[PDB]
């Protein structure tokens, strides 16, 4: 009954927007999820992700999972991410690595921030105004596998592939009214608001206790339309390689996120901490000045140094006695609206792991809390009017072979009830500026917020 | 045993210390400074203890001070941080504001080559995290300073006659310069 081969493949024909292909037709399908490398010419852009039609769903709302398979529902207040890996166990299917096949079935969905919450005793001060889940996963037995890198369209499916194939050419993209904003993007917070958090921020920094915490603002306007069209156009803009678009029962998650969290890839961990930005410039060569600049900037590599030493502890807690690396510090990775900087840990998970542990050992990131992680995530409660939801999540899979990829959910927005929210924040340090900070924010979403007003 | 005990106060990266060790190939137990006592320490027989850093004071820092007056002259101990200035403290020394407070931030460091400097280059860049130092003035003439900050603050101290060694830095953070090393000193010693 326990399930140990492969899953069956079909390959389909390469065409380079297979993925967007496919998933049109599927887009409009609560549990229909795809993981989009926004065609970024990337070290870390190579797969395309789609899966819909899940076998078991899990979500969490605070205390409570609910785990729904097809007439059998069940309430829990257990760990979600054990409770994940239960529903995986049981699942009997336990296939061997493919490294040209990353995720072979299994957990796909959102991580979002406040999941947190479950993993840290955290204050209450921030307003729950967003009501979409902290956990939705869906279990997939399929998925349609599009390989940038050998130029190859795979189906898989542990149950008949012949049937999911003719499933996927049977079903045909409806037409679908055009995305539209119907107001204004309008923030959470007036400049004048950001000033008194920012100074009540750099107040804790100076008694020390905190070392960095990562502010955020929230624009928030009215749309309607298709939420798909206007991620086609975001996903041609912003080529970013951890790119997702997740139909939820709720709404609606558009992931432009260049930030990949975890990766476990045969036991092989990796995580790419983004710590380091500055606008892009028009002329080219003040644009090679720039990346030069963020390279060689004192005040983002000691921001960015502080999130390696946490990441590095966060995953050193867990990893293989003497496998913790950082193979890359201080990288500039261009995007359209930024440059960032990119460092790069390593390390095993042991034996015993999984990677759903790993990630509830290091969840929600250094790189968008702070250092110590608990304090900033108390800061952050503290003065940001709103919880963060799926915005500083993350989205990714758990295959059932043991791999997971996660990205950080930056650069992304909720579509709900005919709202649409889009966060953005930075690193505050002792030597941060109030004006430039604030700055920083529009810096990293205005072609975001910009693109959408038609 | 080769048993190393590292005793945790709490700090945002004990378990880089704890992996620096497990690198250099050392057995490393890692307890909180409260789920541990005395009579648990005579049991378990480390070879040596090393004392954590921690956001708290050294009387705060649980079994920290007891088990340096306990075990002072008895077992190899390395302080670093919080555990520097515990060590500092236990002795008869006092912990004063430093000029400017370090949080990430990297200087070098002269050293005269002694304790866990024997062999490394000098200067030394180091990563702090921290807002006091142990007040030079008032320092026990049981320790040498083993290391200077450019503007004159402790960052190492060695007792004259025991293997008992505290640095006001982070070895263990990846910019901080010859770290494995100056932890295999202690460690091999
Ligand atoms: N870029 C990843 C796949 C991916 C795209 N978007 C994602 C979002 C989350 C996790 C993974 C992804 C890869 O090439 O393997
Ligand atoms: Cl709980
Ligand atoms: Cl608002
Ligand atoms: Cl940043
Ligand atoms: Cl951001
Ligand atoms: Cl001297
Ligand atoms: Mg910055
Ligand atoms: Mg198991």
């Amino acid at each position: 009954h326990m399930k140990t081969l492969s899953p069956a493949v079909i390959t389909l024909l390469w065409r380079q927007d297979a993925a967007e292909f496919y998933f049109s037709r599927l887009s409009h399908l609560p549990w229909a999820m795809l993981l989009h490398s926004g065609y970024a010419d990337h070290p870390y852009s190579r797969f395309d992700i789609v899966v819909a039609e899940p076998i078991c769903t899990l979500t969490t709302f605070g205390k409570e999972t609910v785990v729904s398979e097809s007439e059998k529902r069940t309430t829990t207040t257990d760990d979600p991410l054990q409770v994940l890996q239960q529903v995986l166990d049981r699942a009997d299917i336990r296939p061997t690595h493919n490294e040209d096949l990353p995720f072979q079935g299994g957990a796909l969905g959102l991580f979002g921030y406040d999941l947190g919450r479950r993993f840290e005793s955290l204050p209450e001060i921030a307003e729950q105004d967003i009501v979409l889940p902290d956990m939705a996963v869906g279990i997939y037995d399929w998925a349609l596998i599009v390989d940038h890198q050998r130029h190859t369209v795979s189906l898989l499916s542990h149950n008949d592939v012949n049937a999911r194939r003719a499933w996927l050419e049977s079903q045909q993209f409806s037409p679908q009214e055009d995305f539209t904003l119907t107001s204004d993007w309008q923030s959470n917070m007036t400049r004048e608001q950001y000033g008194e958090k920012f100074r009540q921020v750099q107040e804790y920094l100076h008694s020390g206790d905190c070392y960095q915490v990562n502010l955020a603002q929230r624009f928030h306007a009215t749309y309607s339309g298709d939420e798909w069209q206007a991620f086609l156009q975001l996903n041609q803009a912003n080529r970013a390689p951890f790119s997702a678009f997740l139909r939820l029962e709720q709404g609606a998650i558009l992931s432009l996120s260049p930030e990949r969290f975890i990766l476990c890839d045969n036991s092989e961990i990796q995580t790419r901490p983004i710590k380091g930005t500055l606008p892009r410039l028009p002329d080219p060569q003040e644009d090679s000045k720039q990346a030069v600049k963020l390279a060689n900037s004192a005040k983002d590599r000691a921001e960015n140094l502080m999130i390696v030493d946490l990441m590095r502890n966060d995953i050193g807690r867990v990893a293989v006695a003497g496998s913790v690396k950082v193979p890359e510090l201080f990288v500039v990775e261009p995007f359209p609206a930024v440059h960032h900087l990119v460092s790069t840990i390593t390390a095993q998970l042991p034996e015993q792991l999984h990677a759903s542990d790993l990630l509830r050992a290091a969840f929600p990131g250094g790189s968008i809390t702070g250092a110590p992680k608990v304090r900033a995530m108390e800061i952050i409660d503290e003065l940001e009017p709103q919880r963060r939801n799926a915005w500083c999540g993350s989205i990714g899979y758990l295959s059932f072979c043991g791999n997971m990829d996660t990205s950080i959910t930056i650069r992304t927005l909720t579509a709900i009830n005919g709202q649409i929210f889009c966060s953005a924040g930075g690193g505050i340090v002792a030597d941060s500026q109030e004006e430039a900070e604030y700055q920083e924010t529009f810096d990293k979403v205005n072609r975001i917020l910009k693109q959408l007003e038609k | 045993g080769g048993m190393i005990l590292l005793i945790d106060n709490y700090d945002s990266f004990t378990w880089n210390l704890y992996q620096y060790f497990c690198e250099l190939g050392a057995d490393v137990l890692v307890k909180r400074n409260d789920a541990l006592t005395l009579a648990d320490i005579d049991a378990l027989k480390p070879q040596k203890i090393v004392i954590s850093p921690g956001p708290c004071t050294p009387d705060e820092a649980g079994i920290s001070l007891d088990v340096i007056r306990h075990y002072a002259g008895r077992l190899p101990i390395l302080g670093v941080c919080l555990g520097h200035q515990a060590m500092a403290q236990a002795f008869g020394g006092k912990v004063v504001r430093a000029a400017k407070v370090m949080h990430g931030k990297t200087s070098p460091i002269t050293h005269n080559g002694e304790g866990v400097f024997r062999g490394l280059a000098n200067p030394l860049t180091v990563t702090r995290y921290h807002s006091l130092v142990v007040e030079p003035d008032s320092l026990p003439a049981c320790f040498d300073v083993t290391a200077w900050s450019e503007t004159r603050e402790i960052m190492g101290i060695r007792h004259r006659q025991w293997d008992l060694e505290g640095v006001q830095f982070h070895p263990e953070s990846i910019l901080s310069e010859q770290g494995h090393q100056l932890l295999a000193n202690f460690l091999h010693r």
